[PDB]
């Protein structure tokens, strides 16, 4: 009577479902593991640590895998709430891994805020935002222990951590850049503020300790990691003014296969800001207000959500000259793409294009060999930059091709690519297979 | 064995409604304590401490701290 | 790793009309219930032991037929020209013989009558002893069957499987470690002319004349074969070796191709091989094999 | 142009990736499962319903297997909106899961608001709010039905499933204790509220209803099911508002292979506060004007994100008396821990330390056995509460180590351990492998 | 056009390939036994180390006429016998391996477009119908030879084989099923050998053997339907099988795919007995 009622009606039509059972959904197995301990210890940072400065820190063989690694920050405000903008990976302006004199990947300052932007996508990236920057309107002179959690290739999965028990002759060595300028903390824009201390660093590894049996295999048999790498070179925009629409060919000096292109329009002087500044709350300082300045973010809100106010019209990417696909307006790498690969929201200003079927994951779905492309670009046409920054109402209800005048402000391309390589473990020493 | 009040015999039927069974559990139920008297004496120290026998040879100060051996060396 | 504790893989096999069928006329099918890690079947005074190292190891009737090895079945997929023994596709991992390395998938079983289903291993592993490379993961993707079907006459129906999506090669069916205590070898002609006994080479190789062997000290195991696959469907001159070996201690085999064929492609079907086994006093073996 | 570009732009790389394939995501082949029927089917309770009172229910065999025990709620509002949070948490004060006579589990109020503070943090925080507490702005008498789904072993996944078909001679009932005092409905702030009705409750059990085959096997075959179970004493700590920054080492008392350790400094009056209060938006009743009192939560925003209204300044965790990793600030066991381990947002005074890759997970990835150890302690140091909680300069404008006045008032120490055990199903009756 | 009026007549019996393709010429040769293929028509020549025929040789035949044993009217032969040159036949293919040819060949009507007799029923003269012809000689001297007809919707009489013996075959002998002894009858020299009998040989001193492998039946609920097999023993040697010998309106056949085994061997007269007896 009920349950029963709906078990007993069984028929044709349900036979493709349930006829010759092979699963079951009542009675779970759990595989045995290997067995381990996960430790984390501080590394030795060598250098000076201070703003603009660069430092390298020496993985110690401590333990025989390594997994997550997060650099902490300990720094104050030099102003009042929404001042700040993720101050704390602006700072960790860049990290280069190098494993045994020979680099695998670079990591830059706005790829942490790109990856953050368009793959951490759920309550984490708040989480996120808590780690990295000022969430509780906090005042000058308060003080916060940052945490900049490192995303390489094994920085998330267990599956692809450093086998350091294996290399014993070749070490591995982390090089961190520390940016001159952090919006708030030493600098208002371009305006010095004084009394800024320098940052206290440390740098954490979690270390895998495990099993003699596995521990001794690790040590002596070869191994092949689906190891990734981030490829990149700046570039510059071809933002017009008004009544003409500009266009640029890039050329994308990009090998190996890729599971996608990530491009943003930065304003070189904004940490974060891809889009153009209006007076709307949240788009500029003072929004709203008759103190309102078009020319200067609201740093805390410098993402939105608003395309209104993106630089992008159209793109397409080309490769050997032909088309990969016809043009898309600039919404559709920015909100339909992130959905169809991924399913989170991508700020504006922010775009991306797979050809991964799951560049969120490690499993490899679909790439694209750029090591055989002989001439790859990147076809981008813009909106055309003649609305008033300073009036709500023409930016709030214009059309669909022009955009913000401070639009042109946004005069630095940056155009990532996520590409496969092969780490080959062998005796002691660890490298990269192809490099193209 | 069984007074008639408690059940009609099971007979030409097949629905499998009831289990066979024995009707008590022990250690079993309660679970295998693991600790015994073990973490009464200690090896703080990592290394595994090799286990000289606990052959009660006094007659009053005989102890009841078992062996305490690690499963498992670190090696 | 190559030594990871399992692996798969896909083979892409393709054919159209140039594919003989060999009917593998011989079937296994199961109504026992899975068991956990050992065996004990008796019969007659008929013991088998059956450990957890691997499912075959001894047997007898307060005796045993050897120390070291049971039975097992394995293969020589590919030799590419009559080469050394690189890959053998054993279904014990005799290259440790203390852990038994072998995936096994279900182990049925009721009492007199045990089954098997396991995954067989590379012996070699990874290790180039030729001047050829091998494979890759230790544990392959062929799987072999078992029962051991014990009939209240005195005798046992013993059934092996083999499968894999083309072999063009060498198949070994058991390779057995029968005691050297066993003086006599004898063995039946199918024309029964008489019992072919000799033992004056010790270099015995049972041909396909061979009807059924037997070997003892005065007591006796008999070995009578009764299913083996053969292109009997139209009867072409297609190769179908059936042949014994007891050079060595013992060993049954089955060959396909020599190493390789003019231009014809696998079934890539279901192989199969049922040999009847029994055990008495020199006596009672041959008086009942006699009965055919 | 197009898909065939890349397809012909095929290389030697790519034997990583394409060659020889061994799966294709474009070819989806599904395991054919065993016909069941789920049915939501009240259950009887025993004792009288009430505030402070307790009740059971003994679970009847409407079905095969138990895969999910709702409780649920009737509640009125004893104040407006603000006044409430989570009541239905803190109404369901002691969950007991007795399976033949001898305890499995028990959780409480403290834990379901620590779970869903740790684990349970999407869109779900949100639902699961909607079915625990007042989230409209629901005004004095305002009626609801609330309800409070269940986290043991057998409630999360249907896997572990609870077979009572296989426990024929066992009785599984549950215990359920009724908070005497409900902040927003019985009691406004410590005094009682006039006309506080009491309330109505019914335990909900969804059974499943799986055909003849596999029933008949559930019935006559043994089973071992791996399990979960909550470890938990509570304490109390001593943090100082002055002359120290006060430790203690506190000794844990947990056996068996624990996946993680997770605590809270909680308020014993304010029903899940773990962060001082403060007059700044949300962290006291009438923050931000003159009405603002500091001693009393705005209840309905209880939890924040601040953690500079926490009292833990730094812990590490000891075994043996040898720290099993080096000391860390309050903040890495709020932010970072979670991060690694869940992938969410934990609100600040919510501390997790994992032994676990994935402890939000099922399968066993990685524990400490209490059991083996001689000491297990957890060493902690605190903030000294010497800022003033009413002034936001002071509030939202010091130092690391030092938090609210009014920060002392967290005295109530909860450390919980999650742990595996095996539950063993044998001739109808059941019970644990391993018992400590 | 037909629902579910007709019997299960199984055709146990089937032929496929394991060979490969050649072009338009074939001789088979094993152990002094050879078939010869000269695309005049696909068989002519058969024995072992002898000739039967010069002009005539091995084909599968339709008798579609059923009107109570009415002349050969709508004969649908496999060979253009009646030019005995021009092999105006469609061969589907033409496949080989050591000592095995295979064939599929596409059939035509023996009298052509015109009418014979009284009546006639032809829309062309090549037919729809294909018929398959396998023949494996094994290393022991035997050989077996399968034919095939397909026809859909129909109520007929198929000819399994027609082949032309030489007049050099004084010697008739045939098997009956009791096994009892060999017949030894050759008064007659026209031998009809219905189900009673079993195997056959034919020789002047040096004998050929037959024995049937397989034929269709219906072997589900063993029905008294009209399953009828014979031997045409004279100079010319036919072996047939009815299913509908008359104007059948109540019953119809399943049209499927129908094949017929059997098994050919040569040897003396005493090695064909014996290698049947022994079996």
């Amino acid at each position: 009577a009920g349950g029963l009622s709906q078990l007993v009606a069984y028929g044709a039509q349900d036979v493709y479902l349930t006829g010759n059972p092979q699963i079951t959904f009542f009675k779970t197995v759990y595989r045995r593991y290997t067995n381990f301990a996960i430790e984390s210890i501080q590394q030795t940072i060598n250098g000076s640590v201070g703003f603009g400065n660069k430092v390298s820190t020496q993985i110690s063989r401590n333990g025989d895998l390594i997994t997550d690694i997060v650099v902490e920050f300990v720094l104050t405000k030099g102003g009042n709430g929404g001042t700040t903008y993720y101050p704390a990976e602006e700072l960790l302006q860049d990290v280069e891994l190098e494993i045994g004199g020979q680099r695998i990947d670079k990591h830059y300052n706005d790829w942490f805020r790109t990856y953050d932007a368009l793959f951490r996508m759920n309550d984490d990236r708040y989480n996120y935002r808590r780690m990295t920057d000022w969430v509780n309107n906090e005042l000058v002179g308060a003080q916060k222990r940052f945490y900049v959690p490192l995303i390489f290739f094994f920085n998330q999965t267990p599956g692809l951590a450093l086998p350091l028990i294996a290399l014993q002759y070749h070490e591995v060595k982390l090089y961190f850049t520390l940016a001159s300028q952090v919006q708030g903390v030493n600098y208002n824009g371009s305006s010095a503020i004084a009394g800024a201390a320098q940052p206290t660093m440390s740098v954490w590894v979690d270390y895998i300790f495990l099993d003699t049996q596995e521990r001794t295999r690790f040590a002596q048999l070869p191994h092949e990691y689906l190891i990734e790498q981030l490829q990149f070179t700046g570039s510059e925009t071809a933002t017009p003014s008004a009544t003409t629409q500009a266009s640029q060919n890039i050329r994308l000096n990009f090998n190996h296969p890729t599971k996608y292109l990530a491009w943003n329009f930065n304003n070189p002087t904004n940490y974060g800001q891809y889009t153009a500044l209006a007076n709307i709350p949240g788009a500029c300082s003072g929004a709203g207000t008759a103190a309102a300045t078009v020319t200067t973010p609201d740093y805390g809100n410098t993402g939105t959500y608003n395309e209104q106010l993106a630089v992008l019209d159209s793109a397409k990417i080309q490769l050997n000259g032909q088309d990969r696909f016809a043009t898309r307006k600039g919404s559709y790498f920015n909100k339909v793409q992130p959905y169809q690969s991924i399913g989170g929201v991508t700020p504006a200003g922010v775009y991306l294009y797979s050809f991964a079927l799951k560049p969120a994951g490690r499993q490899p779905s679909g790439t694209c060999n750029f090591s055989r492309i002989d001439n790859a670009t990147l076809s981008l046409t813009y909106k055309t930059c003649s609305i008033d920054a300073t009036s709500p109402a023409a930016v709030l209800g214009n059309t669909e091709t022009v955009t913000a005048n401070t639009a042109t402000l946004l005069t630095a391309l940056n155009i990532y690519a996520k590409n496969y390589n092969v780490l080959r473990i062998m005796s002691g020493m660890g490298g990269l297979a192809y490099a193209n | 064995p069984k007074p008639s009040p408690e059940a009609a015999d099971f007979a030409q039927f097949a629905p499998k409604n009831l289990q066979a069974q024995n009707f008590l559990t022990a250690t079993q139920w309660i679970g295998v304590n693991t600790q015994g008297s073990s973490l009464k004496n200690a090896n703080y120290d990592l290394r595994a401490d090799p286990i000289i026998p606990k052959a009660d040879v006094g007659p009053w100060m005989m102890s009841s701290v078992d062996p305490n051996i690690y499963q498992k060396p670190l090696f | 790793k190559f030594f990871k504790n399992g692996n798969v893989m896909y083979t892409c096999n393709t054919f159209s009309l140039n594919v003989p069928v060999n009917n593998s006329i011989a079937t296994i099918d199961f109504a026992e219930h899975v068991n956990g890690a050992v065996f004990k079947i008796e019969y007659n005074r008929v013991n088998f032991i059956a450990p957890s190292l691997y499912p075959i190891s001894g047997l007898g009737t307060a005796v045993v037929f050897d120390l070291q090895k049971g039975e097992k079945a394995s293969q020589r997929k590919i030799t590419e020209f009559g080469n050394k023994d690189i890959r053998i596709a054993d279904e014990i991992s005799d290259i440790a013989a203390d852990d038994h390395s072998v995936l096994i998938t279900t182990k049925l079983m009721s009492e007199s009558t045990p089954g098997e289903l396991s995954r067989d291993v590379v012996l070699n592993g990874e290790i180039a002893t030729g001047r050829i490379n091998m494979n890759t993961g230790f544990v392959s993707d062929i799987i072999h069957t078992k029962k051991i079907s014990i009939i209240d006459d005195g005798i046992v129906d013993y059934y092996v499987k083999i499968n894999v999506p083309a072999k063009y090669s060498h198949g070994i069916v058991e390779v057995v470690s029968g005691t050297f205590l066993n003086d006599i070898m004898i063995h039946l002609v199918r024309n029964k002319n008489k019992w072919a006994l000799m033992d004056s080479k010790m270099y015995i190789v049972n041909n396909t004349n061979g009807f059924v062997i037997a070997k003892n000290p005065d007591t006796a195991m008999g070995v009578s074969l009764l299913e083996w696959p053969r292109g009997a469907v139209v009867f072409p001159p297609y190769y179908n070796f059936k042949k014994f070996k007891n050079v060595n201690k013992w060993s049954i085999s089955q060959q396909i191709a020599s190493c390789v064929n003019t231009s014809v492609k696998i079934p890539g079907g279901e192989y199969s091989w049922k040999i009847r086994l029994f055990f008495g006093p020199i006596w009672q073996v041959q008086e009942s094999i006699n009965s055919v």
